[PDB]
Order: C-alpha cells, then structure tokens, then sequence
C-alpha cells in the first residue's frame, strides 16, 4: 500500500509542514483514480516536541533518532553545535527512510527548509533509488545546489522568499510544489543492452566513434564528460541496475585525484564497476593533464609546470613521468581486486588530441612508461588482459578496437 | 653553581656569531625522525638568534637598558634578575654575557658601555637546552632510540592523566609534562593517598628535564610517559624518548588542547615535520567526566564520535550581567570553583572578596563538580573564540554544572545558548555504559 512522506523540522515550520502536507494528500486524491496515504515527519534538532500534525499519521523527531545509531557518517568535525545535530538526524532519516523503504510501499518524499532543513533533507533524499519522486521546497533551491542534488533526479523548489509562514507567496509555491510531487506520485503508481562510456573534449574523436559502433552493434548508451561527478555519476547508475558495461576510455579523472586538480574523483573510483562484476573495458584516456583554472589558481608548486591554457576558466597541466606511474598504481590497484573479466586498452601513439605528434602535451616518454608501467602492475592478474595498441586513442582503429575488445568480454 | 659555568660557550661570544638572518633556507636530511630533532634543534637557534638580535637592536636604536657607569637604568625592564644580555663595550662591540647579581644590580666590567636585557634573557632556557642537545650530537646527527612509542589520542576527561597515574611504575618510570602546574598537579595526584612516591625526579616538566639533563637525579627509566605530548615540537618528543633510555614511551596526546606554536618569524616546521612518528597509535574517544551536552561539543571539534559514561545531559547555563558591580559575593555567591579567562578579572574577583579563584588556563587537567566561570572585561577578549583552546578547557572541567556570567556577548554565549537547545532524545545517543 503506498505511501509517501512529508517532512520537515516541526519546530520551526510546523504550519508550513502542515499545509504542505494537507496540499498533497489533497492533490494525491484529485489526481488519481484509485488509496495513498501520507504521514507527516519531523526531524527537528532542538528539545521543543511536536506530538501532532493535524490529523496526519505522525512521527516525532525522537522516534527518527531512535532507529539511528552514531556511525562513520557523522564522525567528523562540524562547523558549529547545530551543524552536528543537523548531520545525525540527517543520517537518521536515511536510516528511517531506508527502513521504510524496504518494509514498505515508499511512492515518494518530500520536504522543505532553508540551507539548514536543505541540507537535512537533501542527504536522506538522494540516498534513494532513482526514479522515486525526490521534492523538496528550498530557500538555497538558487545558488551552489550540487552538494544537496550530487548525482540524483533530487528537484529543489524554489521558495522564492523565506520559508516564515503562510501568506500570499509560500500559500503559492507550496502548493504548486506539492501538487508537482502528488502528479509524479499518482503518475508513478498509475503506470537493451546499455554502456557507460568516459568522456573529455580531448578524447571525443575515440568516444564518438565508439558510440556509433556500439549503437550499431545494437547498445543503449551513456556518455559521462570526466569532470570528476562524471565517473561518479556513471558508477552510481551502475550501482542502480542501469548500466550492464563500462568503457572507461577517459581516466582522466585519476590525474586530479593524484596530483590534486579539480575534477578529481574520489578514493572510490572504480569500485562500484568491480563490485557489479559488469564487464570493463579500461583505458587512459587524457590521463596527460590535470585541471586547473584559471592559472592565477594554479597552485604555487605546480606554476612551473607546463600549463596550457584552454580558457580563462580552465588552464590544464601536463602531467609528468613520474605522476603516470602513480597513476597506473591507482588503476592497479583497483583492477587486480577484480573478480570479473577486465581488458585494459593502450593506445601507444597518445592519450588525448594535446598528445599527439605535433602537439602541445605530445610526450611518447611519459605515455611509454604510463603503458609499461600498467603492465608490469597487472602481469599476475588472472582476471585482466593488457592489450597494447600501434595506435592514437583518437584513432578509428583504436575506438573500434575497444569496442571489439567489449564484445569478447560480453559476448552477444 | 655550576650551572653558568655549564654555559661558558655563550659567555662573551660577540652577539653575531649567534645571530643567523636565515634559517629559511634550511634542508634536512636522514629520516623524519631525525629531520625533527634537527628541526627542533634549529628552533632552538632561531629562537635564540631573534633574542640577541633584538637587545643589539635595541642598544643601536620590557626591553631594559642599563648605563654601567652610573649603575642606574636607562630604561628600566619590567622583570629582574636577568640570566644574561647583551653587552656594549666602550670599542661598541656587543656580546653576549651570562649575568651575575648583587645588592645593587648587575655585577659589570670595566670595559662594558652599557647592558641589555628583555624578556627573552629573563631565563637562559634556549642556551641551556642548546647545550644539552647539541652534546647529544656526532657531528649534527642526532641518535634515535630504538624504543616503542606507543601515542593515545584522546580528549577531555577520557583518562589521559588517569591512566597515567594508573599504570605507571614510580620506582622506575619518568612522566615528563609541558608546564609546571601539569607537573606539581601529577605530583599532588599521585601523593595524594598519603605517601610520596611521585617527587622531583620521576615527575619533571619537559624544559626542567632538557635543562638539567646528566646534571643528576636518575637517567635510566624503564618507561617513559609524557602528558599532553602533542604540546611539543616532535623533535623534542623523539629527544625525551632517548634521552631518558625507556624501551618503551607512551605519548598521551589532545588534537583540540593548545597546540605547539611556532612564534619565529616565518620559521620553517612544515605540515609533515608537526606529525609525530610513533609505532602505535591508540585513540580515547569516552569521555568519562563531561555531560551529555558538553559531549556533544565535543563531538564537533574532534575527529571521530565521543561518547561519555555519565548520566548528566543538560549542565551549562549563563548569564549577562547587566551592572559588573553587580557581581560581588555578597550580592551573587558563584557556586563551585569560581574560574576567569584572564588574569586581571581573576585580580578583581580576588579583590571583591571571592575565594580561590583561578584562570582556566592554571587549572587545565582539573575536574571539579561545579564551575562558575566569569568575564568582567566588556573589551575584546582574544582566548574567548569558538575555537579556542581555553573555551574547549572551560566547558570540561565539571562533572555536575557550569554556568558563565558576563558583561559582554561572547561567543561562549552562543555556544552555551546552542547547547542548551539541543534535543535531549540526541543527547542521549552519546551515552555508553562504563
Ligand atoms: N543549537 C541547536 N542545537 C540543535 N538544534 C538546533 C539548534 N539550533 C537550531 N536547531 C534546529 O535546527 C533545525 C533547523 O533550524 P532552521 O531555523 O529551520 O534552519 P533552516 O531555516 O532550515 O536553514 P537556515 O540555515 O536557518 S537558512 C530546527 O529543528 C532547529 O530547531
Ligand atoms: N579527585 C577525583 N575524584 C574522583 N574522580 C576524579 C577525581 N579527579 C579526576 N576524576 C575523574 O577522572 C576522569 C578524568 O581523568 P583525567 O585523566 O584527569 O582527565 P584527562 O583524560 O586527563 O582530560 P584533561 O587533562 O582534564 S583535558 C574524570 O572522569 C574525572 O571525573
Ligand atoms: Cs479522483
Ligand atoms: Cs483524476
Ligand atoms: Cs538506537
Ligand atoms: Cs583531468
Ligand atoms: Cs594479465
Ligand atoms: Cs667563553
Ligand atoms: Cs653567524
Ligand atoms: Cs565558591
Ligand atoms: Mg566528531
Ligand atoms: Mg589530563
């Protein structure tokens, strides 16, 4: 039996909560045709206790709490007494959420608050399985919002003024946000083959010419811009059931994870394609630069380097011998976990449209030892296959070459 | 005695052959280890070098300058009894010179000009441990010891200074602290049953130890404990381990207590020499005198959770004094220890008639059951900040109740204020059983 949530720190926007709610059990029976019910949630930090809203199915603050205990989550240091508070009944409802979810019919969630509530509410929400309507009416829905959405359909509703009671203004934005989340609500219960591929503008001859081959091969594609949330984006769809193969051509990401750029993916990177056991086709796509912008930002240490500026916003560093062997230790380390097939694909030539014969990151050296360098760290993998290629990554043959590569590892 | 006599190498050397403008372009070699007991060493040095530089200043341009001809200071100084100075001949060359007293001051030369003293040559700490450490040296290469260094990362009232006390073995361990009221508190602990068994040479303050090394008292001891160990410079750890010939060396250390300060002008102790290198490290995350709501500030200012096993949940309060006359025993008695952040306001209170009252920063290491904490001074207030180390030391002191009175807001106000909205239901995920 359906049900969806509404919630909301009921000391301090008890009324608020409460017109939401009632605006969307209100629209959740206009808008079908048929039962859903609702039930109010506070997750309110302070001592003040809400024992009610209206005549609304009810779970006080402490009973949130209740189902959590103290984890790694919110071990950490915080800013102040109440950021802390805010972090573990963050982590409680993801907790009361997930419990709900998997003993129960959750049809959707939704909520609201300034950048405190948001930031309460953002976290438990995205924790949720793609496709559940995510809602949440925010005073900070215009600004920075990628720490609150990261890599979820989340929707932030602009509250347009302050969240402080009901007047002309909110009386409008909150109902036409509830009314949003009972259609995706009522439309949600009343109703091939696909690849991930990594992607750089360097290295977009390759991904270009591979997604045709894999769409003529029949597959469903995903192409990910490797700007760090990039990887990451790709693995959480992979977690999610939706993607079936991975063709990591741009690893670029690993670049500004080592030597500390900004578009740098996290000490998880790849895990989630190994733990799927899905097949992947691995490369070293753009694995020459890192990114910086504009070269005023470029760190003090690194501004004797040899910086290339692709905008006034984005100036990217070549990166050195030595760093590709730290780079291939990443990888490495990562691969040689596999209980999984696993090819890694090298294109000899260069790793980006900057390294190639005549080109301003052109360094045979350093993608030599980049590729001696794989192979020696995955000589004993039993589960990887190191294919070292006469080729440019930008080649045709190459791009083919991966593809050929993805199909004897998934057959079809 | 013959202490000065141990420090002849500094007596009369010219001022310059201690001054190093430099000291930034330094490169160390050898392991950590050793890059850090070099690095300390050269602290040292620098330290030194900015002392003589500023009394040469100061004759050819606190700070007091005495006029050997007529006896009589040009410039007074705020202390007395100086260990040295810098001398100016008659030929004005400056040295340095290691000062003898009598019935009218300063015994001087005939050939001396004029003397000066600061407060850096109050005490003759940097030369004396300068003397020490470099006899330890076989041509710039400091010796490390093979011994086990074990670091206990901890916080406030999770038994830093109790395990101490617990598991050491008097008869045969050293405990070295940072400063002397750490040291005379451990001493008065561990006494504290009725027989001495903690005296002046199994319980010494780091500088005491540095300072008199060989001079005496004991040199072997089987195990070596340093409270409040994250207080120093690491070189200055990896001395004290060897220097005292432990096999084995417990650090009891505070990420959130005062940490080792530089305070030498763009001197060089970069990220990686401040870590300490130890073979284990154990972490203390219960704390087993502070409520529940001091717990939860506790948990926002250091790494990972911390629990506690007492049953008190709310126990801070304050209050805004509107008249600062106001607050006189008679019209308001302040239960408990009464404590102020500075020492001025403690001279107030004092003097209004308040008994045994201390800063928090001569009561660190303390418990008492109840504090009242007091701020007379509506001006700014630098040790009172969110993050300083001295409001984190006066919110843990108390196993019962603590209140705050002051003249002025404060950030200790709003921290107070936060505390005190805290959900009780939250409060009581920190609780553990004992
Ligand atoms: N010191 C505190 N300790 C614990 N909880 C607190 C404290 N202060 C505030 N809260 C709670 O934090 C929750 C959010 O407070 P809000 O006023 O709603 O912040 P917000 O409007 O959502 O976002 P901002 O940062 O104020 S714009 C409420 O449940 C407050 O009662
Ligand atoms: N005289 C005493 N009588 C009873 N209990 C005490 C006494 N002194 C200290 N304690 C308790 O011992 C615990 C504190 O141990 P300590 O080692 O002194 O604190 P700490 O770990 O050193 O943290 P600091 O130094 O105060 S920040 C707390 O539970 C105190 O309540
Ligand atoms: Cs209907
Ligand atoms: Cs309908
Ligand atoms: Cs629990
Ligand atoms: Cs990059
Ligand atoms: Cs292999
Ligand atoms: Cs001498
Ligand atoms: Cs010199
Ligand atoms: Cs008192
Ligand atoms: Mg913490
Ligand atoms: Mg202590």
């Amino acid at each position: 039996s359906p049900r969806v949530f509404c919630i909301g720190t009921a000391d301090t926007k008890f009324d608020e909560l409460r017109f939401l709610s009632e605006h969307v059990r209100s629209s959740l029976n206009s808008f079908s045709n048929k039962k859903v019910g609702v039930t109010v949630v506070d997750v309110s930090t302070s001592w003040k206790e809400t024992n009610s809203c209206a005549d609304f199915d009810f779970v006080p603050s402490k009973d949130v709490l209740s189902c959590h205990t103290l984890g790694e989550e919110t071990m950490g240091t915080f800013a102040d007494i109440r950021g802390l508070a805010i972090a573990i009944m963050s982590k409680a409802l993801e907790t009361f959420l997930s419990i709900a979810n998997d003993e129960q019919n959750l049809a959707g969630v939704i909520g609201l608050g300034g950048s405190g509530g948001t930031s309460l509410l953002s976290s438990a929400f995205r924790s949720l399985p793609i496709g559940i309507p995510k809602v949440i009416i925010s005073t900070v829905a215009s600004g920075q919002t990628e720490s609150y959405i990261g890599t979820s359909d989340l929707v932030l509703f602009p509250s347009v003024v302050d969240i402080c009671g009901i007047n002309n203004v909110s009386k409008v934005v909150l109902s036409n946000a509830g009314a949003a989340f009972a259609g995706m609500v009522i439309g949600r219960l009343e109703s091939k083959f696909t690849v991930g591929v990594t992607m750089f503008g360097v290295t977009t001859p390759c991904v270009n010419a591979v997604k045709e081959r894999l769409v003529k091969e029949g597959y469903e594609t995903l192409v990910f811009h490797a700007t760090g949330v990039g990887g990451r984006a790709m693995e959480d769809l992979v977690r999610g059931g939706f993607i079936q193969g991975v063709l990591d051509i741009t690893t670029t990401e690993v670049a500004d994870y080592v030597v500390g750029g900004v578009m740098a993916c996290d000490s998880s990177r790849f895990d989630a394609i190994l733990e799927k056991k899905i097949p992947l086709v691995l490369s070293v796509g753009a694995l020459d630069m890192v990114n910086f912008g504009p070269k005023t930002t470029i760190p003090p240490e690194f501004q004797q380097r040899k910086i290339h500026e692709h905008n006034e916003q984005v100036s990217l560093m070549r990166t050195t011998v030595g760093e590709n062997k730290k780079f291939a230790a990443f990888i490495a380390e990562k691969l040689n976990k596999a209980s999984s097939s696993v090819c890694v694909c090298l294109p000899e030539k260069g790793v980006s449209a900057l390294d190639a014969p005549g080109k301003d990151f052109y360094d045979p050296e350093a993608t030599s030892c980049l590729t001696r360098e794989l192979q020696m760290l995955l000589e004993n993998n039993e589960r990887c296959q190191v294919k070292v290629l006469p080729y440019h990554i930008n080649d045709a043959e190459f791009a083919n070459a991966l593809v050929d590569s993805f199909l004897e590892i998934s057959p079809k | 005695s013959e202490e000065i006599e141990s420090l002849e190498q500094f007596h009369m050397a010219t001022a310059s052959s201690l001054i190093h403008k430099q000291m930034c372009s330094i490169v160390y070699t050898g392991p950590l280890k050793v890059q850090q007991m070099k690095n300390f060493i050269d602290s040292l040095v620098a330290s030194l070098s900015a002392a003589v530089s500023n009394l040469v200043k100061i004759l050819k341009d606190k700070f007091g300058v005495l006029d050997v001809a007529s006896k009589r200071w040009l410039v007074k100084p705020s202390a007395k009894n100086h260990a040295w100075g810098v001398v100016e001949t008659h030929a004005r060359k400056y040295h340095v010179a290691l000062l003898e007293h009598d019935e009218f001051g300063i015994i001087t030369c005939d050939n001396w000009r004029r003397v000066a003293v600061s407060s850096e040559s109050v005490v003759y700490s940097d030369m004396a441990k300068l003397r020490t450490l470099r006899r330890l040296l076989k041509d710039g290469e400091p010796h490390v010891s093979s011994a086990k260094v074990v670091l206990v990362d901890g916080v406030p009232g999770c038994g830093k200074t109790k395990e101490i006390l617990s598991r050491v073995n008097f008869e045969e361990d050293l405990i070295l602290v940072p400063g002397r009221q750490a040291a005379e508190m451990i001493r008065r602990r561990a006494n504290a049953s009725g027989i001495i068994v903690a005296t002046k040479d199994n319980v010494r303050t780091v500088d005491s130890f540095l300072m008199n090394y060989g001079k005496g008292a004991r040199c072997q001891f089987k195990r070596l404990f340093i409270d409040e160990g994250l207080m120093l410079h690491t070189g200055c750890v990896n001395f004290l381990v060897e220097m005292s010939l432990c096999d084995i060396a417990y650090v009891y250390g505070d990420t959130q207590q005062i940490p080792y300060i530089n305070r030498v002008t763009g001197f060089p102790y970069p990220a990686h020499f401040a870590k300490l290198e130890v073979d284990e490290v154990e972490t203390r995350r219960t704390t087993l005198r502070c409520p529940a709501d001091v717990t939860h500030f506790l948990n926002q200012r250091y790494e990972g959770h911390v629990m506690c096993t007492s049953s008190e949940k709310k126990s801070v309060s304050q209050e805004m004094v509107s008249g600062a006359a106001s607050i006189n025993p008679v019209s308001k008695p302040l239960k408990g220890k009464i404590l102020t952040f500075t020492q001025s306001d403690k001279e107030a209170l004092l003097s209004r008639g308040y008994a045994d009252v201390h800063t928090v920063h001569e009561v660190q290491g303390e418990t008492y059951a109840d504090v009242s904490l007091v701020r007379l001074t509506p001006t700014p207030v630098s040790i009172i900040a969110r993050d300083s180390p001295h409001v984190l030391v006066s919110l843990s002191r108390h196993t019962k109740s603590l209140k705050y009175y002051t003249v002025v807001m404060d950030p200790l106000v709003s921290i107070i204020r936060d505390l005190e909205r805290v959900s009780s239901y939250l409060l009581d995920m920190y609780k553990v059983d004992a």
